């Protein structure tokens, strides 16, 4: 899992 | 290679970036009535028509792009983000499929001819200046 | 509705689903045969073949997926994630299309005949324990 | 003007490319067997075959070329730069011209049809696994 | 290997000698001319004649004698000496390709006869010493 | 990326 712009 | 999905069926995306983007059906109604009036073709072990053929593989390939982004919108935890990733997707994959799909069902249902020539109608009424453009758009009918 | 991608040239998933990952060519590897092989014809005007008309339409969907990774390891900056998400996408998504292109491009060159016999024998061979079977496996080539 | 060195013979670059560049002998090599073979017939005053007309075409600007590459190596004096511009003919014309001499001495030798189908054999077999292929190299043979 | 790119048509370098170097066009006129004349028939998937297969041969080594001088003179940080190498490459390469492209262009325009014709007596009319050489000299044309 | 003469 992940985040970004 | 450049290859242009219409070239083969005596269309191009010029001929078609004449509609405009928001002229399309969602891919939700497209592909109902594509159920409703193809389903039992598009499920058939036949040939039964280019245009059945390109269809079936246009709505796998609709769904593989979904497996593909609703598993990273998951693993995706931010809200903004996912919500971005899903407005890019409609924005270019969603109209190259709802322009797809839409030439498809309606060349099945009507004709290579009423499409084409619907595609330079529609043209003309897009290009003519509003003071003169009919507000009965150009619409497609078997009636 | 449920579409089979080859029942409509004389096969199905369950006849492909033996075949393991190892023996499908990478995707660069069978666009660039392809390209070279039928190129003059995908690129044309014609329906000349549903292998051509099926493998125009899978080439133009591993090249949206394309874009859309690419897009998706861009805008997002995690190394790590991006990597498993590209994992997933190839893991998942160029097997089936290694499967597609390959079934199309050996059926053009041989012939859906020869192309389901093999696929008929090489399930034979790979359903058998390597105790029981051949060391070497079935091999479909133009020598 | 477009030209394709091997369109007016029934290939091109795309497919002479669809064969690795490590694949193709040196020039030396290749100078070495075009004489052995066609010295008598390349020096003839005949047009023995536009193979030959283009052999001897090739052959001269191959001179050509290293005539200038000699020439600008005795001004130029750093070994460093001097390697560089050697490594950047025999990269790109080095192997433009690997590719055409292999090509017209091989069709000369065995038949425009027999090189053109080895051309996609071999690439074929290059792009397939080890385990699914017949295990020897296809080699183009007289015998 | 001893080729004469002449010999082949019926021609050598010693009756192209009798034109002077000064007399031939600019690469550039003569490649404007092949174009407007032949650009597709060079540019086509046919044998359409010797001198169309040296042409396309003698336009691409051009084309590679070009990309490398023009790769050096980009690369490299003296641009003084960038004077003598074009001094080198036209006094040498230049009026070999002018000779050979006039010799094509000509052939295919005019034909062998008149072109072998026309330079024996250009050769007449430059042995003659200019007390008693006419000024109309020998031009070659269809009217 | 230098030259002589």
């Amino acid at each position: 899992s992940l985040l970004g712009r | 290679m450049d290859i242009d999905p219409y070239k083969e069926f005596g269309a191009t995306v010029e001929l078609l970036s004449f509609l405009p983007s928001d002229f399309f059906p969602s891919v939700r109604d497209l592909l109902d009535t594509a159920s409703a009036l193809y389903r039992e073709a598009l499920e058939s072990p036949e040939h039964c028509s280019p245009h059945h053929t390109a269809l079936r593989q246009a709505i796998l390939c609709w769904g593989e792009l979904m497996t593909l982004a609703t598993w990273v919108g998951v693993n995706l935890e931010d809200p903004a983000s996912r919500d971005l990733v899903v407005s890019y997707v409609n924005t270019n994959m969603g109209l190259k499929f709802r322009q797809l799909l839409w030439f498809h069902i309606s060349c099945l249902t009507f004709g290579r001819e009423t499409v084409i020539e619907y595609l330079v109608s529609f043209g003309v009424w897009i290009r003519t200046p509003p003071a003169y453009r009919p507000p009965n758009a150009p619409i497609l009918s078997t009636l």
